[PDB]
């Protein structure tokens, strides 16, 4: 049961491929997938009520 | 995966104002250079993967420096079996990065590295050591004597290492009590009443949630004392692993002083520099 | 039986140096580390050192740098407090600890502190 | 049967490793987590953030909160300068402390662009117009409204709308900047200048202060982690 | 319709402004309830609504030319507002939301402006060598609040010691630099631009529910960005009032009342 | 650096029963075992409680030690008071490397 997934080739000879198997039932045993992806900072940059357009005034 | 291209933009003569703004809503103008300069099409492939919290956490860092002694237990200054208690704060580097942070939660890795070193010249004989690391949860007895009963391990994990080998390493779960480790407690455990007979009985220190927060890890060396004295210490390596992360909070800006937020010593972390001056 | 013994009341006058001895009875006396205690009339007892023969560690008080020594004597089984110069504030009891031992820790667990006390000696200058 | 070969590597301990480990505690009943709000993914969030710029860090001024407010007034003389920087954010005593340079300081190499934003704290009366400019590296720092207008620069109108933003675009020569110290990987310098003046009426303060805000465009990122010289442990 | 005017109407209160910058929603949450998959305890909650969701109007403060700021802790501040203190004090257990509103006007030719930041877990530096001493009376101020300081003076007693904060008010009264303050929730009220500023928080905590006397979530804190000034005129000051409104409060595990000794 | 506060004073009538404190000040409480040690008046310090739950020779099972982390104070307890308890009580510690006395309590049985 093994699971395969692509590498982010940086840099080229002269699309590949590696293999994660998991040997602990535990799941604090795995190791770090680091497939993760960003949200919208938007909960940060604007938490407003009544969120408007950049080029309409802000007040 | 990859960052937001650029968009092409010409001349503006608009009633529309982008550049202008207004701080006090509390918000960030989410402007792009394309909104007050001339910007040609540009294919973006830079990417934020080296950024992302996991990234950025995963790295082992020092976080205690525990020595031990092999000798007989009646000559010299007896320190022969030591216990740390487990916590993040005896160094400065991995608790900075954690308190960025106002909450965390994640699954966690711990590496030892043990090394040993000779202290008299006299015999030079001594055999290879091994090592027995024992996890003590808080209520559990501690081991009082270097081979008393307590260190039989019946249930307390334990891990056996042997000189010369590769670092030790284990993982642990997420073991807290709430839903998330909470870096900042702005509380008490105790809380003074009118009845109480006097002051001392409800008090308690500020931000300290509980007491024992994890327990304690004991280390010994197993091997019998040689002729020699033989002195080891072993080093102990937390990586943090699957992180989630809350309510960001601005880094530490002056030397850290105890457990706390206390700031005693310099509080002057910027240096000289003219308003006009490049 | 597992006892110290020290000297009865001593007696010396301001400026000069003192000497008190503590003697252990039915074992080896450098077993483990000697401590020494002291108590002015009417206050709570206070520390003074922790020595022990194999570096001699004269842990001297705060207030009390190079005054106060204190040494280990094999042979007759004996340890003996020492005073520089006596001054009027070192009129006080004097009392010396061992424990039976059991210490084998870096950390408080098992680092301990005495279970059996000497008599106590007075110092003073009679009037 | 285990017929295996050792390579070179073997029991050796790399901090940024990635493998597997035995679980210490089987079977733990791990905590369900909840949903608490404010959850972040990725550090160039904290990074997109306006925070305050301690501008003025003179002798007096610096370690106290008069370093982040720039004085204002309408008798300043119109031909110097109100503030200069240089654009280096994780290395310049102004930007490094900001978040964005608390951030960009784990990291070695940083690439994106910057806007800067300006508040203006004077009263309801007082009006005028400022001009602020960029200029990329590779000639004399403006030191004059006559070179500055040359580069990149913003002409701010000072109204019912108290704060102003510039873009500092994306110019460089290397895809990848450095965040130490280093002139060829400099990133330009950045001037303020009086264009008109402040003018306000009588029985009105003469003389106000300025704000200014520091944070990352959308396309900004940082690529190789290292460690801060922020913090420090004595023996 | 416009951001410029707002009003705000909880329980039997209602506010209006016609200055107002925006309405802020920290995290862009608004509270709510616990849901059923995320209750802990088991009781039945108590859910008084009306009689606890509505604005309370804290002391009123005096701003002048050399006032360094103040600082507000939650529930802390509310403890003796009414039914929401008797509510807290008798429940075991409390959690709710907030709505703050700082209020703070003055003419067109004054000139300032106030930071006010939402902060959580908003724990604050002692004054003294020892570590986590401060006192709990000292750590509550209540709808006193406190106040910041410009720098940092050890406290030298030797007996009786004080055991009180002393915030530094560059340092945030927490060891961090107050420029990166802004990541926290936050408004600034510009006296050229707006007269008031609300926030809105949600419920922050590693808990679903949580003691309130023992345990404060949020911490309001409001310092002046730029210092005041009128005409030239040092005697110059002008009143800064707040209100706080709990909402969505609801209590757990009911027993005997709580006197906490201060 | 540290202090371990106890109370006044205790005046009682045999057959009573007290609890004198010892509030210790610094170090982690849980880490290092506080101690008792009775003066009798005119006699030396004698050993009666240490490491929180080991009694040593010679002391009657009417004392008894105990601790409460919470609070970092130390208790002993004396049950059915005897006219022979008339003492100085003091409460010791070893922290990590040296060892700290408290500042006595005085108990009156009458
Ligand atoms: C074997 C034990 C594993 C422990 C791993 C270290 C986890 C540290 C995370 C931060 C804990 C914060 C303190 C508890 C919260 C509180 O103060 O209420």
């Amino acid at each position: 049961g093994a699971q395969v997934s692509s590498q982010k080739v940086g840099a080229h000879e002269n699309t590949i491929n590696y293999t994660t198997i998991n040997y602990y039932k535990d799941s604090a045993s795995n190791a770090a997938s680091k497939q993760d992806y960003s949200q919208d900072p938007s909960k940060f940059t604007e938490p407003l009520k009544d969120v408007l357009i950049k080029t309409a005034p802000a007040l | 995966d990859s960052l937001p291209d650029t968009k092409a933009s010409g001349p503006a003569h608009s009633k529309e104002v982008p550049a202008l703004t207004a701080v006090e809503t509390g918000a960030t103008n989410p402007l792009a250079p394309s909104d007050t300069v001339q910007t040609r099409h540009v294919v973006q492939r830079r990417s934020r993967s080296e950024s992302t919290i996991e990234s950025f956490f995963a790295r082992g860092a020092c976080v205690a420096i525990i020595e031990v002694d092999n000798e007989q237990p009646t000559t010299r200054a007896q320190k022969l079996f030591a216990m740390w208690r487990i916590t993040y704060k005896d160094t400065v580097q991995l608790r900075r990065k954690l308190e960025f942070f106002t909450y965390s939660r994640f699954d966690m890795e711990f590496t030892f590295v043990v090394t040993a070193n000779f202290t008299n010249a006299n015999n030079g004989h001594a055999l290879n050591q091994v090592y027995q690391i024992m996890y003590i949860p808080p209520g559990a007895p501690t081991p009082k004597s270097w081979d008393d009963y307590t260190w039989q391990t019946s249930s307390n994990p334990s891990i056996f290492y042997t000189y010369g080998a590769a670092p030790a390493r284990i993982s642990v779960p997420y073991v807290g009590l709430a839903n998330a480790y909470s870096h900042f407690y702005d509380g008490f455990a105790k809380v003074p009443l009118k009845t109480d007979a006097n002051d001392q009985i409800g008090d308690s220190l500020y931000s300290a949630m509980t007491v024992d927060d994890f327990g304690v890890l004991a280390v010994r060396v197993v091997n019998d004392h040689n002729p020699t004295k033989v002195t080891s210490k072993v080093r102990i390596y937390m990586k943090p692993k699957h992180v989630r992360v809350w309510c960001p909070r601005p880094p530490r800006a002056v030397p850290y002083y105890g457990p706390g937020v206390d700031y005693r010593n310099n509080l002057d972390p910027l240096s000289e520099k003219g308003l006009t001056t490049y | 039986e597992v006892q110290l013994v020290q000297s009865g009341a001593e007696v010396k006058k301001s400026g000069e140096s003192l000497k008190i001895s503590c003697k252990a009875s039915g074992y080896h006396f450098t077993s483990y580390w000697i401590g020494w205690v002291r108590q002015m009339p009417g206050k709570g007892l206070e520390w003074m050192g922790f020595i022990y023969p194999g570096d001699s560690d004269t842990r001297y008080g705060p207030s009390f740098q190079g005054q106060v020594s204190i040494s280990a004597d094999k042979s007759s089984s004996t340890a003996y407090l020492q005073w520089s110069r006596l001054k009027a504030s070192d009129t006080a009891m004097y009392f010396c600890a061992r424990h039976g031992g059991f210490a084998s820790s870096l950390y408080s667990s098992s680092f301990r502190p005495p279970d059996y006390w000497g008599q106590g000696t007075l110092v003073t200058v009679s009037s | 049967g285990l017929p295996v070969l050792n390579t070179p590597g073997s029991n050796q301990y790399l901090t940024s490793d990635n493998h597997q480990s035995p679980c210490a505690i089987p079977e733990f009943d791990v905590t369900p987590p909840i949903d608490i709000p404010g959850e972040v993914k990725n550090m160039m969030e904290l990074a997109e953030i306006d925070t305050m710029i301690p501008l003025n860090l003179e002798s007096t001024k610096r370690n106290t909160m008069d370093m982040y407010r720039v004085t204002l007034s309408d008798s300043a003389d119109l031909s110097q300068p109100i503030l200069c920087l240089s654009l280096s954010p994780a290395f310049d005593p102004r930007l490094s402390h900001t978040m964005l340079g608390e951030v960009l300081n784990y990291y070695t190499h940083w690439a994106g662009s910057l806007k800067f934003t300006f508040l203006f704290c004077g009263s309801m009366m007082a009006t005028g117009k400022i001009l602020v400019a960029y200029a990329p590296p590779g000639a004399q720092p403006p030191t004059s409204r006559k070179e500055a207008m040359l580069g990149t620069h913003v002409i701010w109108d000072l109204g019912l709308q108290s704060s102003c933003t510039m873009v500092v675009p994306w110019i460089s020569n290397v895809t990848y900047r450095q965040t130490t110290q280093d002139s060829f990987t400099e990133g330009g310098y950045i001037s303020m200048f009086y264009q008109t003046r402040i003018v306000v009426p009588l029985s009105t303060p003469k003389s106000m202060s300025m704000l200014g805000f520091v944070s990352a465009c959308n396309d900004f990122s940082v690529r190789l982690l290292r460690d801060t010289t922020h913090i420090s442990q004595s023996a | 319709y416009s951001d410029r005017v707002l009003q705000l109407t909880l329980g039997n209160s209602t506010i209006t402004t016609q200055e107002a910058a925006n309405s802020v929603v920290a995290y862009g949450r608004w509270p709510e309830f616990i849901r059923d998959d995320e209750a802990n305890p088991v009781d039945q909650p108590t859910e008084p609504d009306v009689a606890t969701c509505r604005f309370y109007t804290l002391d009123t403060v005096m701003w002048g030319k050399e006032s360094k700021g103040w600082w507000w802790k939650l529930p802390d501040a509310l403890r003796d507002m009414g039914l929401f203190g008797q509510n807290m004090y008798y429940h075991y257990l409390g959690r709710s939301g907030y709505t703050v509103h700082v209020q703070c006007n003055a003419s067109k030719f004054h000139q300032g402006a106030l930071g006010v930041f939402a902060i959580p877990e908003y724990c604050l530096a002692g004054d003294s060598d020892k570590q986590r001493y401060t006192s709990y009376a000292n750590a509550n101020p209540g709808e006193r609040g406190g106040k910041f300081y410009s720098q940092f003076n050890k406290d030298n007693a030797v007996t009786s010691p004080k055991r009180e904060f002393c915030p530094v008010d560059y340092l945030l009264g927490c060891g961090v630099l107050l420029g990166n303050a802004f990541v926290y929730p936050h408004q600034i009220i510009n006296l050229r631009t707006n007269n008031s500023a609300t926030i809105v928080l949600p419920y922050v905590n590693a808990l679903a529910i949580d003691s309130m006397v023992k345990h404060n979530n949020w911490g309001i804190a409001i310092l002046p960005l730029s210092p005041l000034d009128f005409a030239q005129d040092s005697s110059v000051e002008i009143p800064i009032t707040v209100t706080i409104a709990p909402m969505c409060s609801e209590f757990n595990g009911l027993r005997n009342v709580t006197a906490p000794k201060f | 650096n540290f202090m371990l506060t106890q109370p006044h004073s205790v005046s009682e009538s045999p057959g009573k029963t007290v609890t004198i404190s010892c509030t210790r000040s610094s170090g982690s409480i849980a880490s290092s075992y506080v101690q008792w040690y009775q003066q009798r008046p005119g006699s030396s310090p004698t050993t009666v409680i240490y490491e929180d739950n080991q009694r040593p020779s010679g002391v009657p099972d009417r004392f008894s030690g105990s601790i409460d982390s919470s609070s970092n104070s130390a208790s002993l307890i004396i049950s059915g008071l005897k006219t022979e308890d008339e003492a100085d009580y003091y409460c010791q510690s070893y922290d990590s490397s040296n060892q700290v006395f408290g500042g006595g309590t005085k108990l009156t049985v009458l």
